C-alpha cells in the first residue's frame, strides 16, 4: 500500500443539466433564449429560478457583475426573490441599478449589522450618498469612554467579540470626508474635535491600535486641503478671524491648542504672518 | 504680539447685527471652497488609475449581445 | 436620543425628468433621439437647452469628454 | 479579481472576435 | 494667429505699479510672476520661436535661481523649473 487515495468528506447538493443551460445562458447575453425558459416554466414545472451555482451565485446575481440594465428588469418583471441584493450593488459602484432596485421596492459576505446608508460610507462616493439623505436616515450614537452603565457591563460580558466591532464600525462610518462636508454646519471645527479623541481611544484600546491610529489621519489633510482652495486675500482675512458666541487671530489661537502641526505650516499663514512681525521695516531686501 | 507693555527687567519695578452679518459671510465662502474641493478630487481619480480583469468581461459580453442580436435579425 | 439625524444645509436647485432623459441620451450616443429633441423645443416650450447636471456638466462638455 | 493587471493575451483574443464576427457577417450579407 | 505674452519686471523694482498693487492684494500678486515664469521656460516654444537656443537657456537658467532666495515660499517650484 504505496498509495493515497482521495475523496471528499464535506458533500453538498449537485444541479441539474436542465437548470445549467439556463445559468450558462443568463452569462452569454442571450436574450432571445432565456425569455423562453421562463415562459415553459409557468405551464410544465421543471425548473425553478432560484437555484444557485457552485460558487453560491444565483441568476440575479450574474447580471449585476456583468452591466446589464436589461435582463435586470426581464427577472424582476417576473416574481424572484430580492435577498441581500442592494448591498451587492453598492460595493461595486454603479448608479442605475441602485435607483432601479430602490423603485420596484443563509450566506453572504457581510455582518449582520450593516446598514446600507453605513456601508455606503466606507466607500467614498459623493452621488451615491446623496440618494439616500433625501429620503430619511438614522445612525445610532457611541456611549463616551469609561461609561457604566448596566448596558455596556451586561453585554460586555455575554459576547464580547461582537461588542468590540460595531464601535469601530461607527468610527469608520462618521470620519469620511464626503459626510462631513455633506452634512455638517462648521467643517473646519468638527475635524479638530474628532481628530483628537481618536487617539486617546488608541491607548486604552490595545487590540486596534494601527487602526485607530491610521483613522486619526484622515482628518488632519481634510482642512489643510480646504484651506489650500483660496483664491484672495480677503478669504483669508474672513476664514482666520471668525469667532462663534474682536479682530485678532481668533481662530489661529485653537489650532495651536489641539497640536496641528499641518494647518500652521503653509506658504499663506507664514506670509500673512511675515507683514506683522517686520512693522516699521518696510524692506527687508538689503545686503 | 500681546500689548502687554512689558519693560526689561531693571525697569521692571516702578450686538446681534454684527452677529448677524458675521454668520452670513461665514458661509459662501465655505460652499465655494467645498464646491471646487468636490470638483478637484473627482477629477483626480480620472487620471491616476490602472486597469484590471474586470472590464474584459464586459467588453466581451457586449460583443457576444451585440452579434447575437444582430444575427438573430438577419438569420430570420 | 441615542439617534443622529441627517439632512442638508446647503441646498441647490434640481432638475426635472423631461430634461434628465436629454443628457442621458447624449451620454449614449443616441443620435435620431437628440436631434428630435432639440426639434420640439422650438414649437413648444418645455425645456432649456442650457441645463446643468449635479457636477457642473452641461450639454457640450459631455460630448467633449467623449471624443465625438 | 481585483489586484491583477492586463497583459498581451486578451489582445488577441478580442482581435479574434472583432475578425470573426466581420468574416460572418460579410458572408451573410454579401451572398 | 498673432498673440503675445506679457513682460515680468526685473527684481527689486521699485515702481509705483510694483508697490502698490503688492499691499492691496499680496496673494493675487505672487502667482501670475510664477505661470509666466512656468510659460517661458518650455522647451517647444524655445526650439520654436528663438534665435540662438543654446545661448538662451544659459541665461535664464541662471537667473531662475536667484529667485529662490528672495522668494522663500516658493523655494520647491523655482529650484525645480
Ligand atoms: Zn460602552
Ligand atoms: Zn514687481
Amino acid at each position: 500500500r504505496d498509495r493515497i487515495p482521495l475523496q471528499i468528506v464535506r458533500a453538498e447538493t449537485e444541479l441539474s443539466a436542465e437548470e445549467k443551460a439556463f445559468l450558462s445562458a443568463v452569462e452569454k447575453g442571450d436574450y432571445a433564449t432565456v425569455k423562453q425558459a421562463l415562459q415553459e416554466a409557468e405551464i410544465y414545472y421543471n425548473v425553478n429560478i432560484n437555484c444557485m451555482d457552485p460558487l453560491g451565485r444565483s441568476a440575479l446575481l450574474i447580471a449585476i457583475e456583468n452591466e446589464n440594465l436589461e435582463i435586470m428588469e426581464l427577472l424582476l418583471n417576473h416574481s424572484v426573490y430580492v435577498g441581500d441584493a442592494l448591498l451587492y450593488a453598492i460595493r461595486k459602484e454603479v448608479v442605475g441599478a441602485v435607483e432601479l432596485l430602490l423603485s420596484y421596492r443563509q450566506f453572504s459576505e457581510f455582518t449582520p449589522d450593516i446598514t446600507p446608508i453605513m456601508l455606503a460610507a466606507h466607500t467614498n462616493n459623493y452621488e451615491i450618498i446623496k440618494l439616500l439623505v433625501q429620503k430619511r436616515v438614522t445612525i445610532p450614537r457611541p456611549h463616551q469612554i469609561r461609561c457604566n452603565c448596566v448596558e455596556c457591563v451586561s453585554s460586555s460580558e455575554v459576547d464580547s467579540l461582537r461588542h468590540s466591532r460595531s464601535r469601530l464600525n461607527i468610527y469608520k462610518a462618521l470620519a469620511s470626508p464626503s459626510l462631513i462636508a455633506l452634512s455638517s454646519e462648521d467643517p473646519i471645527l468638527t475635524a479638530f474635535r474628532l481628530g483628537w479623541e481618536l487617539k486617546e481611544l488608541s491607548k486604552v484600546e490595545n487590540e486596534f491600535k494601527a487602526e485607530y491610529e491610521e483613522l486619526s489621519q484622515q482628518c488632519k489633510l481634510f482642512a489643510k486641503d480646504l484651506l489650500d482652495q483660496a483664491r484672495s486675500s480677503r478669504e483669508l482675512e474672513i476664514i482666520l478671524n471668525h469667532r462663534d458666541d474682536y479682530h485678532d487671530l481668533a481662530k489661529l489661537k485653537v489650532a495651536i491648542k489641539y497640536h496641528q502641526k499641518e494647518f500652521v505650516a503653509q506658504p499663506n499663514c507664514q506670509q500673512l504672518l511675515a507683514t506683522l512681525w517686520y512693522d516699521g521695516f518696510p524692506g527687508w531686501r538689503r545686503k | 504680539f500681546d500689548e502687554g507693555g512689558t519693560l526689561p527687567p531693571p525697569f521692571n519695578i516702578i450686538r446681534h447685527a454684527d452677529s448677524l452679518i458675521q454668520n452670513q459671510h461665514y458661509q459662501e465662502v465655505i460652499r465655494n471652497l467645498v464646491k471646487r474641493y468636490v470638483a478637484a478630487m473627482i477629477r483626480n481619480s480620472k487620471t491616476n488609475e490602472g486597469l484590471t480583469e474586470e472590464n474584459f468581461k464586459e467588453l466581451k459580453q457586449d460583443i457576444s449581445s451585440f452579434r447575437y442580436e444582430v444575427l438573430d435579425l438577419l438569420g430570420n
